[PDB]
């Protein structure tokens, strides 16, 4: 029960698939499905065998990639990558579960490079590497880029590919150089040792600006958010489903693991500048999510003011903040994962997605609109949801630390149960539009099904978070006690 | 008895602390003896110290001299003094 052979079981399925002829899309379709929650129980039991007592990483293997210049290949967990190594392995089988009616119009090649990009995203979060976290970083980039444009819906679907592509090469490159700096300086690429190892002040802070620009392109920041809606507008919903619970989270890990403990002086210099970029950012998308016609749209923006609130709630650095993002990471992982699904259901049935043609499905779609509710409230964090849980936490380590950041923060509250309420009543309450919107269906048995991880994994992680909590205060505790000696 | 059964296999699973904590040491340990040996190792200078006294560069002397006494590079008195004896 090995993270290399966590790592492994894409690749046999991902092979498989590879090596058998598109015209048996009933066997591809249930081979990818078993494969994908054949990994999925894998990483479970890897779960059952956690200890959270200890700060070191737990399961490290050890691959001889260069035997020089010391890039051998680490990979290890240590508490934060492990919820987001189980979240990517959940969420990879609802992608294959959401294409299954027409997955024949897809192919094989659908599922190939969603098993891939999971593949990607488990050696990601397994790394203790800094090159090969790098190049694991920037790998994550094709899947996406060939999802987006391969099954966009319409002719924008290139340019939102492009803007993606290109922003992330930006900010890959920057922390390529920044890495290779590192490397030179410390004669090694190990996590171990470059957080062990000074850096000069003026080092600490132009590494820091390289991680910062990097990982703020993945978690949207207030000039750079401009190419995350146009992505999940254009690519399918199992597509915007990836991209909005573990790209972005992919980010933020990448930002909370090497730039927090690794440059504690520069993360203190710059820790207003993060701080106004995310008030900032939370207030204005979420006032502009306020004015949106497409649904999408709306989820997009909701996710990069959720997304700045994670990226608000770190440099609290206190065990309440950190804490308290990474579980509003996971939540919102989940969240933002149901509300595409429910867009994409939409869109299946009905293909628009302006809320104009929509309106009064209660009567119809009673189902999808009790689902949609509940995800509503998620978004919105209502108490006893794991969202709540997350950002009650963030605003109490941002209250610690700062008064009027943690204030700011808390006006989001207000604004992100006004965009969610209008929706949620325009989509789902009223009457229905006979002209526009005549024949309607509620949620099948797959989709109900689909539906059902989220509602049970949302409602265990609101009233019940002292697990998730549990399994990573010692590696809290640690990264905040990195800096000092006291 | 299912409990416990659970809770034996749960134990037989994870990992032993000294073992983890004694890998990760000799891990760390060799990883800096490795970067600090590899940094020795890119401090070097391209051009070496004694380049100029090898015996791959320096070539030309060998095969001078045992080319010296060729009549299209002789010295005149050389010749001169051969021819006298």
């Amino acid at each position: 029960f090995d993270l290399s052979g966590l790592i492994l079981c894409p690749v046999l399925g991902s092979i498989i698939l590879i090596f058998i002829p598109n015209s048996r899309i009933r066997l591809i379709r249930l081979i990818g499905l078993c494969a994908s929650l054949i990994t999925f129980l894998y990483s479970l039991v890897l779960w059952i065998q956690f200890d959270p007592s200890t700060a070191k990483f737990q399961f490290v293997e050890s691959l001889r990639w260069l035997p020089y210049e010391n890039i051998n290949l680490n990979l290890g967990i240590d508490g934060l990558s492990f919820f987001f190594v189980i979240l990517t392995t959940f969420l990879i089988p609802i992608c294959i579960l959401v294409g299954w009616s027409g997955m024949r119009s897809y192919g094989k090649e659908y599922i190939i490079a969603f098993l891939i990009c999971e593949f990607l995203m488990i050696a990601v979060f397994c790394m203790l590497d800094l090159l090969l976290f790098y190049v694991f970083f920037e790998s994550v980039l094709i899947p996406m880029f060939i999802i987006i444009g391969v099954w966009g819906s319409r002719q924008r679907k290139i340019k939102a590919a492009y803007q993606f592509f290109l922003y992330t090469l930006l900010g890959s490159v920057f922390m390529l150089l920044a890495i290779l700096l590192i490397l030179f300086q410390t004669g090694t690429a190990d996590l171990q040792i470059s957080l062990t190892t000074e850096f000069s002040e003026r080092r600490q802070i132009f590494l820091w600006i390289a991680f910062f620009a990097a990982f703020a392109v993945k978690v949207p920041m207030v000039p750079v958010h401009i190419w995350l809606p146009e992505a999940h507008v254009e690519a399918p919903t199992a597509g915007s489903v990836i991209l909005a619970g573990i790209l972005s989270k992919l980010g933020t890990y990448g930002f909370l693991r090497f730039s927090i403990p690794m440059f504690p002086e520069a993360t203190l210099c710059f820790t207003p500048f993060i701080y106004t970029l995310s008030a900032i950012a939370i207030i204005y998308t979420s006032l502009t999510t306020l004015r949106q016609i497409d649904l999408k749209k709306i989820i997009a923006y909701s996710s990069v003011a959720h997304m700045n609130l994670v990226t608000i709630g770190m440099f609290s650095l206190n065990i309440q903040g950190i804490g308290g993002s990474i579980l509003l990471m996971l939540s919102h992982g989940l969240v933002l994962s149901a509300l595409f699904l429910c867009v994409g259901v939409l869109y299946d049935r009905h293909k628009t997605r302006l809320v104009r043609y929509y309106g009064g499905l209660v009567s119809t779609m009673p189902n999808f609109s009790t689902i949609f509710f509940f995800f509503t409230l998620a978004n919105m964090s209502l108490p006893g949801t794991s969202s709540f849980i997350g950002e009650f936490l963030i605003s109490v380590g941002a209250f610690q630390r700062n008064s009027l950041v943690a204030t700011l923060a808390a006006l989001g509250m207000i604004l992100g149960a006004a965009y969610s309420l209008w929706l949620y009543n325009r989509v789902v309450s009223g009457n229905l539009k006979a002209d526009f919107l005549h024949k309607f269906s509620d949620l099948n048995g797959r989709e109900v099904f689909i539906f059902i991880p989220f509602l049970v994994g949302v409602v265990r992680m609101g009233v019940h978070p002292k697990v998730f909590l549990d399994r990573m205060h010692t590696y809290v505790s640690n990264l905040v006690q990195h800096g000092k000696f006291n | 008895f299912i409990m416990e059964f659970a809770e034996n296999l749960v134990l037989k699973l994870m990992e032993d602390p000294k073992e983890r904590d004694r890998r990760f040491r000799e891990h760390v340990y060799r990883v800096k003896d490795r970067c600090e040996k590899t940094k020795e190792m890119w401090s070097y200078p391209m051009r070496p110290y004694g380049f100029w006294t090898f015996e791959r560069h320096n070539s030309q002397l060998a095969w001078d001299a045992q080319i010296s006494q060729v009549p299209g590079r002789r010295d005149p008195y050389d010749d001169l003094l051969q021819h006298y004896s």
